[PDB]
């Protein structure tokens, strides 16, 4: 299930989100963060991905709606991989894993970013392969 | 930190790739 550690976790990643801490994610930030994780999607698209996680239908995700939604195929699975896996050779690397934190906005400690690494390490070789990224998903 | 910001960004990137029109 779900300790006040995960709540904890989760609370800042709704923060990389909220860019501007006013407690809701909006179209705007969402389309921020979505461009900084190499993507493009439309105005219409942004809004497709706010609708589905608002609960209360007011046009924008709150904390609430956000834990739920991460309480909870190949290619979408694949598709993130790509984007972590910056260099294209199968395995994500600490400094991979680094970059992608420091463009949503996070300066991390090279601890912090190791952790991240090894809870999704489960063969132990420091990297994460594509068969451990779609097992830290499921 | 751990599997949480991992999963979060992840899961707003499947949000993304699901959620594609033409
Ligand atoms: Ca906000
Ligand atoms: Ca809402
Ligand atoms: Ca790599
Ligand atoms: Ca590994």
């Amino acid at each position: 299930q779900l300790t006040e550690e995960q709540i904890a976790e989760f609370k800042e990643a709704f923060s990389l989100f909220d860019k501007d801490g006013d407690g809701t994610i909006t179209t705007k930030e969402l389309g921020t963060v979505m461009r900084s994780l190499g993507q493009n999607p439309t105005e219409a698209e942004l809004q497709d991905m706010i609708n589905e996680v608002d609960a209360d239908g007011n046009g924008t995700i709150d904390f609430p709606e956000f834990l739920t939604m991460m309480a909870r195929s190949e290619e979408e699975i694949r598709e993130a991989f790509r984007v972590f896996d910056k260099d294209g050779n199968g395995y994500i690397s600490a400094a991979e894993l680094r970059h992608v934190m420091t463009n949503l906005g996070e300066k991390l400690t090279d601890e912090e970013v190791d952790e991240m690494i090894r809870e999704a390490d489960i063969d132990g070789d420091g990297q994460v392969n594509y068969e451990e990224f779609v097992q830290m998903m499921t | 930190k751990k599997k949480a910001t991992f999963r979060a960004i992840t899961s707003t990137l499947a949000s993304s790739f699901k959620r594609r029109r033409s």
